[PDB]
This record gives structure tokens, sequence and C-alpha cells, in this order.
RNA sequence: UGUAGGAGACCGAUAGCAAACAAGUACCGUGAGGGAAAGAUGAAAUAGUACUCAGGAAUGAGCAAUUAAAUAGUACCUGAAA
RNA sequence: UCAAUUAUUUUUUUUGCUGAGGAAUUUUAAAAUUAUUUGAAUUUUUCUUCUUAUAAUUUAAGUUGUUUCUAUACAGUACUUUCUUAACCCACUCGUCUUGAAACACGGACCAAGGAGUCUAGCAAAUGUGCAAGUGUAUAUGAUUCUUUAAACAUUUUACGCA
RNA sequence: AUACUGACGUGCAAAUCGUUCAUUUCAAUCACGUUUAGGGGCGAAAGACUAAUCGAAAAGCCUAUUAGCUGGUUAUUUUCGA
RNA sequence: UCUCAAACUCCCAAUAGGUAAAAAGGGCGAAAUAACUCAAUUUGUAUUUCACUCAUAUUAAAUAAAAUAACUCCAAGUGGGCCAUUUUUGGUAAGCAGAACUGGCGAUGAGGGAUGCUCCUAACGCUUGGAUAAGGUGCCUAAAUAUUCGCUCAUGAGAUCCCAUAAAAGGUGUUGGUUCAUAUGAACUAGCCCUGAAAAUGGAUGGCGCUAAAGCGGAUUACCGAUACCAAGCCAUAAAAAGAAGAAAAAAUUUUUUUUUAGAAUCUUUUUAUGAGUAGAAAAUCGUGGGGUUUGUGUUGAAGCGAAAUACGUGAGUUUUCGUGGAACAUCUCCCUAGUGCAGAUCUUGGUGGAAGUAGCAACUAUUCAAAUGAGAACUUUGAAGACUGAAGUGGAGAAGGGUUUCUU
RNA sequence: UGCUAUCUAGCGAAACCACAGCCAAGGGAACGGGCUUGGCAAAAUCAGCGGGGAAAGAAGACCCUGUUGAGCUUUACUCUAG
RNA sequence: GGGAUAACUGGCUUGUGGCUGCCAAGCGCUCCUAGCGACGUAGCUUUUUGAUCCUUCGAUGUCGGCUCUUCCUAUCAUUGGGACGCAGAAGUCUCAAAGUGUCGGAUUGUUCACCCGCUAAUAGGGAACGUGAGCUGGGUUUAGACCGUCGUGAGACAGGUUAG
RNA sequence: AGCCAGAAACCAUGCUGAUUAAACAAUACUAUCUUUUUUGUUUGCUAAUGUAAAAGAGAAAUUAUAUAUGUACCGGUACAUA
């Protein structure tokens, strides 16, 4: 059930996939809300995949925040450095999809300088 | 072909959602049907008042200049 | 409309002219008429599959072989889902 | 033996669940309690009351402490987490028009791509913007304007629309 | 082309096949060529026929005709809500 | 004197309805003004200016999450409704037609009613715990084979509103009563039970079952029982507070070392309340094609695609890894623009399945043997047989129509 | 009795198809394959068959409705060739 | 376009039909009740006909017969009985009973009906008005045709007929 | 209360089926193999793992229920005992 990790509490783990999403194999996963009249999911009968809701929503001082303890924040060019240093101790590094392999390296290389770590750091090697 | 006739139903329960609204109860109201004769005569009178107060500004007024 | 330029906050091969093409064709209709489907290997095929083996042959395999690359071999880019 | 039932009260035995917060002047102030100090009170007190002065503390003023373990690891069969069946409890074909569909109502074998409130005219209110008894610059002219310029810029004092 | 309301009825066939039956020297049958064309023709009349088309042929256009009616009408959360 | 009436009325309810409870006002006074007014310029009327003064320093009766009130503007959806209690009209009646008041459903989950759109309980963010409701407590099925007093045996008993049958009428079955007579004989009476009481797949107190009940009528508790109720946390919405600059801790050996040190108005801190929803309206988002702008990503392989991720987001999505892949890709910095978001239309177009190795390859009497060819021969060729077409011929010729189909290799 | 069917070798479709596929009763849009409670319920198949799938088909040809028509008629209205 | 609305089932109801009652004035020589049973009055059912319009009109094949099976009982006969207005023979009313049986023709479009005959008796019903991918196609009910009546007419007729 | 006889009804008997019981019994013969002990079971494979219920998984009069069991006499009588 619910997922307490220190003070970061996320209350639901499960994703809110889409009605009977097998039943009918040109359904996909992510989530559209019936505008069906005696749907089962807006009339509201108990059993059936569940609606997301707001209350689900993630606590104030949590809000985006990862296991990791500090905010990802997405690095794609090396000039990034100079904020996430100030920002190191609530904010960690994710190097983006595209990055070339000697790029990626002298990155990689100045996340240590900046003492924080890569949460994808193994990737291009 | 076959209707059916009428009813009631709901329509007092709709005028409750916003309320039975009422009269704005004002002091002055417009006199247009009221008693001629008596209504002239008072124009007279209140034009009358309104010329005796209107002596009373303007010589007081000269007056306080001099 | 015919021809010639110049264009674009246009379409990108089920779109855009019916037509990116050997299309106003094929094809269908007694005829007037109706009218398609249809592009892409690679930098280079003056690099387009040599050779060997097993096969009646098709083909297949290879210690053999082009290419950077052949689950890249001309029904050749990528190659989704069912 | 001294019930019982009301009334105002005073406790107590085990125990279940909870811990938001985060105090650069409201985690402050008083209260409370303890050890002091001064004056009173009264049911007269080894938890008796008030207020006079001093300290600490907590019942004030939203959990803290101690000891384990993970572990003396570097990813392991543990731990995180995905997928996977299970099992208990619950679970009727979706869309659809209809007061009313699980229907013996209608559409749907399946998958992919494409696939439906737009544009113009005139009008209105809304809200922004510029100006104000004016406003717009119309057709058009003009320029030391000429890949992009098919726009941009300018207009030698009673033109016209609307007000 | 009368009947077997035969076989056939995802056919051999969008009317075939089998058996039965009517016709067979005349208002006969057959060919070819020819005439009459769309509210028109032509009709031993059944509204019959006029190229798998008919109580108004086929082709193209006015046209994207019109439809108070049928069907369909596409991502998310939050708020007020008949 | 008997019995009476929707469309009769001496009298006459409940329910429903209206006016009332004071400050822009009301009191009692003076002065003014008239072309109104009387016999009569204060004789009144009405108005105006000046006075003096009425509760509200708990509010000229209460009570009120009484401004969430008004009012203006612009617009939508809708105009076929239905159900229940109670009153009710027509109709033999009707899950029938037609009304009234109110509440539901529609537009609504949830718990009970065995099941069930509507009955009852009760309206719903996400969670933890409690205690209850409607309702239960023999088992299915969670809690009592609880307690307590009656009544009840049925050769088709009975068993929770709506609710799925049931009556007049009987009964020397049993149980209480009550009137009479003489612990007996009568007569009544209502409780249970019986008769009255027949239907269509096999068959329905929900089923099993239940009789010292788990039946019927009470009472006594305990226990169980919801997303309703209370407390607590978190989320968003709504409202309200409040706001345009300074040292805390730990580790060391007073000084060295380690962490932190907020001021961005659609903003930050804080508090309380709130959270249903079709048709419908709004806002906040997320994505696609193109444009300007900004500052980046590219063959030390990007986009794309498949498979994923201790990933992030309530969510649409976003981000990322590995594999494939081999050329162009973004902008959330801001803002314009649009052929801009699909599951469905007997959608359009294309591909593809299950149906299925199935339906089927049945007009027209029949082939056999041997040989040759060839990789291979039931259906090629040659021969031998057997057969058939049977001159209205599967034989010759020619027309239409086709057009090299001919012929050799 | 023939020809088929049947079985093999060979070639080889289609209609149809929400998901499907045992009942009984109940309630329910008042006749359920799935729902609630009961009965129950143990692979895979081959040959048949017609109880059911309110089986397949064609936007009820019937009936009703539309200020859609069309055909026809008259001493309906308004014209008009003759 | 329409289940916004008939004809087909189902459903509610049961007026009408059918079946069972209660009673006691008479009838039954005589005798209320052996058998009856009025005037009255209570139920049950839907094999009747209605009333209806909830369900289905992008279709549930519209009557009957044939064929074939199963269920019901409100029993006609067969088995066991009870009563009698019963001497026997019969016969009549009645109860437990659905184990078993319930026919050949003539005439019909026919449920129904109506003769003739057998029988041992020739009971009554349900199953989507049992049963059209079981059959049949005679009938209502497509398009051709006929006669009568009605309509000026074209035409119309739960008026009749033949062909489909 | 206790009883009896009594029907084409009822249930057996009889008869048919019984991969309707995911049923079973007896008999016959056979497959390097069976039995006892030790250690192990952290190219599709080629050492090898599963339990719905250990925790003292302890406990065999009997008709009974408005009375039972022994023992002694002849199903009965007497006497003990729960």
């Amino acid at each position: 059930a619910v997922k307490k990790v220190g003070k970061i509490i996320k209350k639901r783990t499960k994703k809110f996939t889409r009605f009977q999403s097998n039943r009918f194999m040109r359904v996909k996963p992510a989530w559209r809300k019936p505008r069906g009249i005696d749907c089962r999911v807006r009339r509201r009968y108990k059993g059936t995949n569940l609606m997301p809701s707001i209350g689900y929503g993630s606590n104030k001082k949590t809000k985006f925040l990862l296991p990791n303890n500090k905010y990802k924040y997405v690095v794609k060019n090396v000039k990034e450095m100079e904020p996430l240093i100030m920002n190191h101790t609530k904010y960690c590094v994710q190097i983006a999809h595209n990055v070339s392999s000697k790029k990626r390296k002298q990155i990689i290389e100045r996340a240590k300088q900046m003492n924080v770590s890569v949460i994808n750091a193994k990737a291009r090697l | 072909a076959k209707s059916k006739n009428h009813t009631n139903h709901n329509q007092n329960r709709k005028a409750h959602k916003n309320g039975i609204k009422k009269p704005k109860k004002h002091k002055f109201m417009s006199r247009k049907g009221l008693d001629p004769n008596f209504f002239r005569n008072q124009k007279y009178c209140l034009k009358g008042i309104q010329k005796k107060k209107k002596e009373l500004k303007l010589k007081a007024k000269q007056e306080k200049n001099n």
C-alpha cells in the first residue's frame, strides 16, 4: 500500500492504467476519461479499474522528490554545472538522452567536481 | 399524437433555488396616475417652496457677499 | 486557359493536381462515358554476389567472398501493429 | 450488614492506535510542579489555598531517549523494485439513443494509418490596447524603398465612414 | 415452357439442369439490313418493353441540391452545475 | 319519524395563505407654500424649513456558517420524463390513463432489503484508528446454537416493508378470555393451528436446514455491522490571517574542520472550512505541424523504432536505460499560427485472422496392360486391348465475333 | 442399383464472428450464455443431427409518422398546348 | 424516420369466458341438502374473449395441418374405495389416484363444429397460441384476373373467386 | 398416545448403461533391480526439493436420557458401582 521513506510519503505506487485496456486490443494503457453513459467508472461501481484523483497528489514539502533526497535536473551541456554547484545539496544531475560520450564523460567528471552523483552514471560506457 | 397534459411538479422547488424575489420598497414612486388638480396644485406648491428656498438662498448669499 | 519567370509560416507519397511513375495510361462500359494501383539498395555497383561443395533442377550450405555495413543481395532504406 | 438508584466527584488496572511541526522574539508570556521567600486564609493541611520575591524544570510550548540490527556490505539466495501466477473478498459487452440496456434494444471479427463546430461576411457583448469631441487614413500619392521589401516608412490645415 | 411448388438453390447458371408437357403450314419460325428515342417511342394491355437498368433508360452537370429526421462527432485535471 | 347528496347548506376544522413587530422612519410642536380646500389666506389638506425626542451602552418577539446578499450584462443546456408516500379523477380492474403536495431517481456511488435504477439507512478527495446506523448474530456468511416469558407439530406447517397470492365461510385440534347455569353442563369470544386452498422444464422461507426453533408474539443484554459519525495525517478548492533582515548545530584540538544561512504578489508562510454529478459553462494543464525569437543538441550515432527504468508527475504525460538504427534533431525563454490530439461512424483506405486443411473439386455409361520419353507418369507419347460418338455426330464446311489464337522449332 | 457422402493423396474458398458458449429458478427494460441463489462441473476428440444461439440476410416491402416524394383522378386551386 | 405507434409472443388485470364455493326459499311421493338448489352471495384460473401499449419495427418468418416428445390434472376409462332416491342388474353423486389408454372415416381454410362407424372409453389442458434452416403452402396477405355492391371518377369492400 | 390390514400410485427387486465413480476389487506375468546404511538437494536439460498445516498433532465402554454398567442367580430376577 502506502510508501513511506523518511519524511517522504508517497500515497500510491500503482499507476492508474486505463479501463479494460486488455479487453479491447485497440485500447492503450495510458488514462483516458470515459464520456460514456453507464461506463462503470464515472458511474462509480466498485471493483473496476480505479479513476486517478487529485487526492493522491504529493505533499508540498516532497512534491517532485526522489528517494535520492535530491530534485532531479536534466543536463545536456557542461555549462549547466554553474547553477548546479549552488544547489547541489538539494538537486541531483541526470544526463540527457542525446549526449555524446566524450561530452558525457566530461560532464560526469564535472559532476564529481561539484560533488553530486549522476543518477544514470553508468550510461554510454 | 397522444401527449401528456400538465404538471406543476418541480416548479416550486425551482422557484426556491433563487428564492421568491420581493419589492425593492422605494420611498419615492412615480406619480403620473395620481389625482389631477390636487397634484398640479402640489406641483405649484413644490415650485413655490423651491422659489421660496431660491429667494432665501439668493438673498442670504448676496447679503453674505454684501 | 497556353507559355515563361519568381514565390511560400503549403503537402510530404492513404497527402498534394486524377497523375513525384512509360497516367488521362492500364482497366471497365454497346457508347456517350467511367478511370486506377504505381517513388527511394549503397559513398561508390567502372563495388550488383566470384568461387567450392551437395543438389535432376530449383535451391541450400560453405574453410570460400564485395562492402564500413548483406536478419544492406534489386519483391534491396527504416521495417511498427495485427 | 451498610443495598440500590440518582447527584456532584475523585481515582485506578491492563492495554490499542498516533507523532504533523520545526518557534532570526507567540516554543513568547503567564500557568503547573519542585526547592526556596513574604504576607494572609480556611474545609487545617507529608499533593491546604491564595499573592510577595528567587531559581530551576514540564503536566506549559504538536516524541524523544536508549540498545540492537542492516554491517564491519559493495550486490548475494539478503535488501529495493518490476514482471508472474496464486489465494481470500469484490467484479455482467462497450459505445449508443432512450425515463430506463447485462439484455431477447441498435453498432462493433481484428489491427494500422487517415477521419468530423470550420472559414468568410456583417453584428453584439466581453476584455485588453491607442487616442478623445473626435476618430480611422479610404482610394492614392511620396520616397537616397528594393535578395529577404508581396513590408516598412512618409502624406506641403474644411474628402468620406461612424460618433 | 404446363406440371413435378422436381433437381439446383456459397449453382454447371445473378433463372441452369432433368423428367413431364405445349408448338410443328402458318395471325408460322429464322437470318441480315432497316425504321420509330425518354413524360419519348413502341405495347394481341401485363404499366409490358426500350443492352444483368424502368409507374419514366443510360451518361454528365446545376449539386457539396434539400432533410424539423437516423447515425457518428477525437488528450488530462479542477471548479460551479440543470 | 327512518335513511340521505361530487356538482345541496344552519354550523363548521386541521392544513395551506395574507398583513405586523420603529431611524431614508415615527411622535408632539412652531413657522413657511397653494391656482387644492371649507362660510372661514391655520378652516383644513399635503408639502417644506426649523424645533423639542423615541428602544438599539446586548438590538421596540424569537432564531439564523443572515452579504454564500443584491443588481446588471452576456450566453448555454432543456421543453418525450419516470417512481414513491399521502390526498385523488376516470376506468371492472390494471406494473392502466389522468391530477395535487412533497420527497426521490433522472444526473448516484456506498451498506442493508437472499437477488433487484427507485424501499430503508445514507449522499462520496486520499489514508489510519475508533464507535455506531440501517441491519443483523444455526451454517453458507461476520457476531449468541445468548438470556427470558408465552404460544405453536402441520399425511404439501411457518419464517424481514415494497415482494411475487388469498377471502367469505367452517372446525368436540389446542390456548386464553367473557356471559350464564347448576366442578361439572351450556352459550359466546379471539389467539395460534387446521379445512376452505387447483397448473403447466425440476424448483424454490435465498439454499442447506430448523420443532427444548434457527417458528410465531414479546422482553433482556452483549456482540457484529458503512466511504454516514468523531479524532488524526496528506491533497486540492474556497475563505481568512500575515508579510514588499540574523547565527544554529556537530566534528576536531579558546582556536581549527564539517554542514546550512528564505524575501520571485497568479509569491511565501500560516489557519479554518469545503470536496456528488449527466446535459452544460469556466479555468488550469499536456501533446502535434509550422513561424519569429532566444541557446543548444549532431554521425566519440541523434531522431526513429522494440524491450525496459529502485525514475518523476493525481493525470494527460514527462524524463531516462539497454537493443535496433544511421540522419538531422529541440526550445518550458517568450509569443504567434494552425488541415492540432480517435476505439468506435453497417467510418475511409490498406493489410490480416478465427471460421478451415473444412465447404468442396458429383452434367456428359470406362478404362486396362505393356513400352518409350523424362528427375519424376492414373490423366504425356507409342502399341495392344476394352469401350464410346453413332451422320438432328464431340465428323465436315462456311457467316457473325475474335485475331496470330495457326504452324514449326 | 448407380452416383455422392465416408477415408487417403492432391489442390482448396466463403457467408458468418461484442466477448462468448451446461442448466434451474429469481429478480430485471415485466421470456438471461454470462447477473443473485441453487443444481453442479474433469482432457482431447471422430461421425452425424437440427432443441437453442429471441442463428445467418436487408437499414419492416406490413402498420404509423414526415408541413420528403412520386404515380394516378376529378364538376380541388392556378394555368396551358389544342 | 418510428417499438414516441397496430398486426405476432410475453407481461400486468380477469370485465367476458371457464372452474370451484358458501347458503336453504323451493324442487325432489313424503322428505331443505340421497340427488338437487334458486333469489342471493365468495373465491380461483387464464386452454376464452377483452382491456392494455411496458418489451421488440438497421425484422422474434404472419394461420392451419402433418410429424414428434414431454409436462400438467380441474380423472373420461382402467385400480382401490366412500354415498345413494339401491333388491339384483344397472346406474348416479363422490374420494385417493396422472401408473396406463383415449381410435377409423364423411364434410372444412378451420380452432371449433357437425354426421356415420368402431371402441373399453373415444377426458381436458401446457410446452414462444408446442412444433416453417422439421415438412406442407390449402388459407389471411404482394404484383395478373373475375363477379356483386359502393365510389362522378381513379378506385374501394373482416364482400365473394381463380392464378401465383 | 399406541396399533392393524389395505391401490394400476411409491421404493426396492428385476432388466439396460455405468471415461454417468476425474471410481474400484481380485488374479497373471514382467521392466540389471529391490532392500538397509552414509553423505548431498544455497545444447532444452543431464547431481538433486517438495509439502494446507509437527510443537505432548497423548487418550477406542455403552443402550441411554422419566436412569445406566458390572456381578450373582433363571432375555427376566436379585445385589453392588457411575
